[PDB]
């Protein structure tokens, strides 16, 4: 009804926050949330930081593939 | 800036869309005289529209990438208003209804004929009983503790 | 013959729903109460078996229909006095669209008021109504002004007579029972003076004010209607022939009035309609034609016909008694008499809807294409679905007011004793069309899709010319001036002759060709006619008794099923062959419908340039698109939509929105239709379980809804969202293009 | 009327009143404060 | 043939066998009730499965009950 009348601006748009938030833990920068993963300086990031991460971290920030695509209301 | 939002006094997008609504409220108003009634609504719409965007950029709100408002309902005491105390007033109501239809459900339960008391509603009744639903939360509190909330 | 006060006029009935009937009368144990309360309010058969108490409950209801109907009347007669841009419209006919409705602003729904023309803002109607004004001669809203208080007088007469000819003066059933009388006075007085008074009604307003308006008048200087009648120098510098008086008309000498009563035929090429001279004389004659039938049937002065007598006289070797014993049974039964009128009055109302497009009868209607396609799909869906409830109807009659032993008829006995050659003779034709109708689409389809166009059904490779209908065009084309000598041209520009009538850049009417696909249109709706006709008609004839259940005649007329028993006997009913065809009736006329729009937009309707070009609006493609199955669903409903889903931001956003709110609306219904009761009745009980348990579970308990009102829901959703769907498509459609 | 007034308490008559009554208090309310997006008291 | 089945809650109203529409249904004396009265069910390879008899029972949760079985020409109502 909101498109109908022709203010777009009237619209009900919700953020994804939860899902956002647990994309961040994974290592996406999208957001700026910086927990877990997604930050340089946590016990999360510097247990595998020489094991699978830098790998990982490359293929979830790159927004070619399908891995983790961004979300919205 | 939550999700990587943008306030939106600060968003370009937010401007141009506002622009682009004036712009084509403002062609319309070519096609009349400016003493005639359509010119005035024409007018009235434009400032309404002025109004509603001014207001949009006062109260805080944030815009994504094509300048339309978004949302935080995470509980975040800066967007309290979007949806915290909507939703409280909101449920006060609604219990307010639901605890006066309760309370008139049992005041009739004991006559002869409770049926018939629900297609024709007895008015002085639910009168004197729509009063009492204004401090539903305290009574129905109460009757919770006296255990008398849950059927036997 | 009346009662005086038969009934008192007392609030007390008001107080005790149900009154009508003594199982309703109890109290709401259930909520099913309530649902019966609704579904038997106007079964006055039910409420009581004495027939003058059903006669005088009838007379009263009609005219509370007659209120309704004059409130409309005015409430259209002043919304275009007060919010309509009519005044304007008149001086610019064709740059300037109807509108009579305006909106508040709200909630930004004044986004409806676009503009349309006149330095006016609101929405463009389609009804007609400016045309029908025009060609009555008004010209100022002061007019409109007084007609709408003069219905509104009129909606509280017939309010008034509708309390008094019930509460203080009923007729007796000997009154009812009248059926000569009522036929002499409904074909002199009402249809005979009626059209008498509506034919000097043209003759001394249409007429004058229509010229001048012709003439290039400007609206606000043309003199009034009275003074033409004041002044009959005015007239006669219009007509001479006014000047020699009613003389001519008493000495026989009528050729002296051809100058306002013509036969020219054909269409006024400055506002695209039919003459008006054409229109007074058809009416002239018209009146003289039902005032000489109105004194055929005998009364009071021994002079007339018996319609008994007559009945009584037409047997044969094939029929044995005849029409004998048929005049009691539509003297004595409500449902008969409505059954046939229903099935007359649906048949009528099409064939106007198929006459009101080729002979435009009003001014400037041919160039409006919306106002001409809305007329053509409302009348069309009216008259099928009067056509449906005749046969409901029929049934209803067949299963209460059938009684051999005191009502015998034997045309009606005949035909009750062979109806399975009837049944299986129906059947057999319907599988033949069915076969060698949509099949040829099919075929069609598979060889386009194989890459063999030149193995189609089709102008080009294989022909199937409707050689009939070309015969009928060709003769109708060459009448005047052979078999019509007194005809100037033809009746119809669509027969064939080969004129054009362009109004204000527009093409208003012109011959229509026919080819392959209008012979394969044609032959689906033959189908489709013979499908809705087996299944309305099997409902009627197996409505007492069959093989299955031999007595069906005691279950009713109303009824689910007999039970699983004889591998299951659910819909045997006659409501149920109602139910199954108003889905055939539906599909029929949307199959029809389409049709219309198609033809029109690529064969007629367009635009004319000054050398003399015509540009159709969809560039002709209906000859070589419309034989296969996928042309319609791309060159149709695909192109066609794409105004309709457009239309969000603009003022035609209404119809946007309401295409998607009929598409709810029609796929709501699937889920009553699907679905059946024992699911729902199970699941309400563990919904009752929590509201027992917080102690507001309510004293009338809930039930599901029966097997029959499950049905009426879901056809009634069914019929509602695709009729709105198809509304708002058409409307979108036509008012952008 | 006892029985005039009886008519007036039947369930029909009853929500319509009480529906029309509350649709003009809604439309009074979103005229006078209009496009209303959050709470900012 | 369906199967009809009696059980000792019956109350002798005699409404299930006067709703029958082929004759499968009698009543016999017992003890046991106040009408002093059973139906009986003799007749079953003329049943068509209706179910009429049990529409017609007063009983809380029918005293006769159709088990539909094995179909035959008479059990579906064929006059071919
Ligand atoms: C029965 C047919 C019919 C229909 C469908 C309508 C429909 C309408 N009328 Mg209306 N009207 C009718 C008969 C009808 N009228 C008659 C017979 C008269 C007296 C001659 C009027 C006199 C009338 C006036 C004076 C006005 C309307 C208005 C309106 C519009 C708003 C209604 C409203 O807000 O009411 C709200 C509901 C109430 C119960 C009040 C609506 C489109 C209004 C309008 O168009 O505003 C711009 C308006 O001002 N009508
Ligand atoms: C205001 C005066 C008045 C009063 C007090 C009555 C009182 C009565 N009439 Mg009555 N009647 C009146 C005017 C009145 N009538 C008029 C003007 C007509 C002509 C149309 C009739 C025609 C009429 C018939 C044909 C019958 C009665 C009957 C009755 C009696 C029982 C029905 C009843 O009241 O149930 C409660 C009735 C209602 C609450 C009325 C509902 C009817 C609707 C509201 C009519 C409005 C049409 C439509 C719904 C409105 C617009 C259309 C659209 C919105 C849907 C009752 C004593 C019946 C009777 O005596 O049988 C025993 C009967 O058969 N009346
Ligand atoms: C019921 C319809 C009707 C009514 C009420 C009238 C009424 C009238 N006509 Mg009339 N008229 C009618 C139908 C009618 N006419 C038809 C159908 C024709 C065509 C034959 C005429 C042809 C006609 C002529 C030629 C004249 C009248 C005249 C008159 C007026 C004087 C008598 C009178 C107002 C006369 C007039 O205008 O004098 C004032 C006059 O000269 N009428
Ligand atoms: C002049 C026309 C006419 C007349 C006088 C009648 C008269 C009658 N018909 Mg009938 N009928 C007609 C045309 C007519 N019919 C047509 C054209 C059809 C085919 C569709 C039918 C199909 C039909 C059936 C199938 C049945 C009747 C029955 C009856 C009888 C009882 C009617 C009743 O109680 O209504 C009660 C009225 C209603 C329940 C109102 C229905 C409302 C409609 C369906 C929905 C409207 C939607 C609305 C816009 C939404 C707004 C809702 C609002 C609350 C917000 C009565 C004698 C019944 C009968 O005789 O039973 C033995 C019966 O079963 N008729
Ligand atoms: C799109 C779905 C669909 C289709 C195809 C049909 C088709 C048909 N319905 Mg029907 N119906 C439908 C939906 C449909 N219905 C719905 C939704 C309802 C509402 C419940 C009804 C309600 C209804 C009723 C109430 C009745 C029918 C009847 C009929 C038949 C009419 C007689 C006939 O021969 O027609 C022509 C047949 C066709 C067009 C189907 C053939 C399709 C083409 C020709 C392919 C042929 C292939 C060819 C044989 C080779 C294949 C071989 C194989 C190895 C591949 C026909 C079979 C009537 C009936 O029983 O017959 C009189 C009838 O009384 N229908
Ligand atoms: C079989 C089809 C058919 C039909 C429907 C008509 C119909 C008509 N003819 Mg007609 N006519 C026909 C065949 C037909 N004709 C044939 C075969 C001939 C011989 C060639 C004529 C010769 C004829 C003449 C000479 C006249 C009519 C006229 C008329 C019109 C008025 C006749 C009347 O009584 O009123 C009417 C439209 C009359 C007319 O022109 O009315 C305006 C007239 O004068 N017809
Ligand atoms: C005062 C009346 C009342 C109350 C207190 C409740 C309370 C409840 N209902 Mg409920 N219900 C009601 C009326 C009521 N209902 C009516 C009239 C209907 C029919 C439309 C339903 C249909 C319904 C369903 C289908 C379900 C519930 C469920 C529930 C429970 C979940 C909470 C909830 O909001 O569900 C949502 C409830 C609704 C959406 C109901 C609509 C609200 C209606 C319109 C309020 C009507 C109030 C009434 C007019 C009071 C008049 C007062 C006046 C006389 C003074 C809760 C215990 C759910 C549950 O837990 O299952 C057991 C569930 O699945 N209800
Ligand atoms: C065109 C003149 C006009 C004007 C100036 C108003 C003005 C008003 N109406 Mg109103 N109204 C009008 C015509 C008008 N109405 C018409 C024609 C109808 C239909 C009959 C209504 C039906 C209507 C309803 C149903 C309600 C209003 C209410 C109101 C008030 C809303 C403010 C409020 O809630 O604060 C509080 C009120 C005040 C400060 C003063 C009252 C406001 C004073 C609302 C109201 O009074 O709220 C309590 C309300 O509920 N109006
Ligand atoms: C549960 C669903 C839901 C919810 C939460 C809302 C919530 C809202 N709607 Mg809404 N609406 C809904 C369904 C819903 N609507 C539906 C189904 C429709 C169609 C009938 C509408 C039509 C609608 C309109 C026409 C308007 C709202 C408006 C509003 C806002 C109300 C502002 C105020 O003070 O009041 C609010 C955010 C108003 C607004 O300005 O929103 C910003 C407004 O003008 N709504
Ligand atoms: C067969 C030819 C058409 C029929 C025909 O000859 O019509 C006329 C024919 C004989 O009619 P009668 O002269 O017997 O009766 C005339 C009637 O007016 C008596 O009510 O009708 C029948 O025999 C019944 C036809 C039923 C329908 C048959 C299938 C079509």
């Amino acid at each position: 009804v909101m498109l109908a009348f022709g203010t777009p601006e009237k619209q009900i748009l919700i953020e994804p926050i939860f899902a956002q938030w647990i994309q961040s833990a994974h290592g996406k920068t999208s957001y700026g949330f910086d927990v877990l993963l997604s930050s340089t300086s946590g016990p999360a990031f510097n247990a595998g930081r020489s094991i699978w991460l830098p790998g990982w971290l490359n293929a979830i920030n790159e927004n070619s593939n399908s891995l983790f695509l961004t979300i919205g209301p | 800036d939550i999700s990587g939002l943008t306030p939106c006094k600060d968003s370009k997008q937010f401007a141009k869309r506002e622009k682009q609504q004036i712009k084509k409220l403002e062609s319309s108003l070519k096609l009349y005289a400016p003493e005639s009634a359509p010119a005035l609504a024409l007018n009235a719409q434009i400032e309404k529209t002025k109004r509603r965007f001014d207001n949009y950029g006062k109260y805080g709100l944030l815009c994504g990438s094509d300048g339309l408002p978004h949302l935080i309902v995470n509980g975040d005491q800066r967007h309290w208003g979007e949806f915290i105390t909507p939703g409280i007033l909101f449920l006060y109501i609604a219990g307010w209804i639901g605890w006066v239809g309760r309370s008139y459900l049992i005041a009739i339960s004991g006559e002869k004929k409770p049926a018939m008391k629900e297609i024709i509603i007895d008015v002085p009744l639910a009168s004197r009983i729509i009063f009492r639903g204004f401090i539903w939360p305290v009574a129905a509190y109460r009757e919770f503790l006296n255990g008398d909330l849950i059927a036997k | 013959l009346v009662d005086r006060d038969p009934i008192k006029t007392s609030f007390e009935e008001w107080a005790k729903p149900g009154h009508f009937s003594r199982t309703i009368a109890k109290g709401p144990d259930t909520t099913t109460w309530i649902w019966n309360l609704h579904a038997d309010a106007h079964d006055f058969d039910s409420h009581t078996s004495d027939l003058e108490e059903i006669s005088r409950k009838v007379f009263s209801a009609h005219f509370g229909q007659l209120s309704i109907i004059f409130l409309w009347l005015s409430g259209m007669y002043f919304h275009g006095a007060r919010f309509s841009n009519y005044e304007a419209w008149l001086s610019d006919p064709t740059h300037i669209g109807p509108s009579a409705q305006v909106v508040w602003p709200i909630v930004g729904q004044e986004i409806l008021n676009g503009d349309v023309g006149g330095g006016f803002r609101g929405i463009q109607i389609t009804s007609g109504f400016f045309q029908i004004w025009r060609a009555s001669g008004i010209t100022s809203e002061l007019q409109l002004y007084c007609t709408a208080i003069g219905a509104l007088v009129f909606a509280a007469l017939m309010l008034f007579a509708g309390w008094f000819h019930y509460h203080k003066a009923a007729p007796k059933l000997a009154w009812f029972q009248d059926v000569e009388s009522m036929l002499n006075h409904h074909l002199a007085g009402l249809l005979g003076l009626g059209s008498l008074s509506w034919a000097g009604h043209q003759v001394h307003v249409s007429l004058p004010i229509n010229q001048f308006l012709n003439a290039g008048v400007d609206p606000k200087e043309i003199p009034l209607p009275h003074e033409f009648i004041l002044n009959r120098d005015l007239l006669a510098q219009l007509y001479p022939s006014f000047a020699e008086g009613a003389t001519p008309f008493f000495t026989l000498n009528w050729s002296k009035y051809s100058e306002f009563l013509t036969f020219r035929g054909g269409l006024d090429p400055v506002t695209g309609g039919l003459w008006l001279t054409d229109i007074a004389h058809h009416h002239l004659a018209i009146a003289i034609l039902f005032l000489i039938a109105g004194h055929m049937y005998r009364t009071n002065w021994g002079i007339g016909h018996g319609i008994k007598d007559i009945l009584e006289a037409h047997k044969g070797p094939f029929t044995g008694q005849g029409h004998k014993g048929l005049y009691e049974i539509l003297t004595t039964s409500w449902h008969a008499q409505l059954s046939l009128n229903l099935a007359m009055l649906g048949s009528l109302t099409i064939i106007v809807a198929h006459h009101m497009y080729s002979m435009p009868p009003y001014p400037y209607l041919a160039t409006d294409y919306a106002t001409q396609l809305s007329l053509f799909t409302h009348h069309m869906w009216i008259g099928g679905f009067l056509i449906v409830g005749a046969a409901a109807h029929a049934a209803i009659f067949m299963v209460r007011d059938y009684d051999p032993t005191n009502r015998y008829n034997d045309l009606l006995d005949r035909v009750l004793r062979h109806r399975d050659a009837i049944i299986s003779h129906l059947n057999w034709v319907c599988i033949f069309l069915g076969f060698h109708s949509f099949g040829l689409y099919i075929h069609n389809d598979t060889m386009s899709a194989l890459g063999r166009p030149q193995d189609m059904f089709s102008d080009t490779a294989i022909q199937l010319q409707p050689v009939f209908a070309q015969w009928i065009q060709n003769t109708h084309a060459l009448a005047p001036g052979v078999t019509a000598p007194g005809e100037t041209a033809s009746t119809s520009l669509t027969w064939g002759g080969g004129e054009l009538v362009a109004v204000g850049g527009k093409v208003a009417l012109l011959p229509i060709p026919l080819g392959t696909a209008d012979f394969l249109v044609h032959h689906i709706h033959a189908f489709t006619i013979h499908v809705t006709v087996l299944i309305l008609l099997k409902g009627v004839l197996f409505a007492r008794s069959s093989r299955l259940i031999p007595d069906k005649a005691n279950l009713g007329f109303r009824f689910p099923c007999d039970g699983p028993g004889r591998g299951g006997t659910c819909q045997v009913s006659a409501w149920d062959h109602v139910f199954l065809g108003l889905f055939w009736m539906y599909n029929a006329i949307s199959v029809v419908i389409f049709h219309f729009s198609w033809k029109m937009q690529s064969d007629v309707w367009g635009s004319i340039s000054d050398q003399g070009v015509v540009t159709h609006i969809t560039g002709g493609n209906f000859a070589q698109s419309s034989i296969t199955i996928n042309g319609w669903l791309r060159d149709f409903l695909w192109a066609q939509a794409s105004q309709v889903i457009q239309s969000y931001g603009s003022s035609l956003s209404a119809y946007g929105l309401f295409f998607l709110g009929a598409h709810f609306v029609w796929a709501f219904s699937l889920m009553f239709l699907f679905s059946g009761r024992g699911y729902w009745q199970e699941l309400i009980e563990s919904i009752v379980w929590a509201h027992n348990k917080l102690k507001v579970a309510p004293a009338t308990q809930p039930r599901a809804l029966s097997i029959i009102q499950g049905r009426a829901v879901g056809v009634t959703h069914y019929l509602l969202g695709g009729i709105a769907t198809t509304w708002a498509f058409f409307l979108a459609r036509i008012i952008a293009v | 009327m006892r029985d005039l007034k009886t008519y007036l308490s039947v369930a029909p008559v009853l929500s319509t009143l009480w529906f029309g009554s509350l649709a003009g208090l809604l439309i009074e309310i979103n005229r006078l404060f209009p496009d209303a997006l959050t709470f900012p008291f | 043939s369906h199967s009809v089945k009696i059980y000792d809650t019956c109350i002798g109203c005699t409404q299930c066998v006067r709703a029958c529409p082929t004759d499968v249904l009698e009543m016999i004396p017992w003890d046991g009730c106040k009408a002093k009265q059973i139906a009986s069910a003799p007749r079953t390879e003329d049943c068509v499965g209706c179910k009429r008899c049990e529409s017609a029972c007063p009983t809380d949760f029918l005293s006769v009950r159709v088990y539909l079985w094995h179909e035959t020409t008479r059990s579906m109502g064929l006059a071919y």
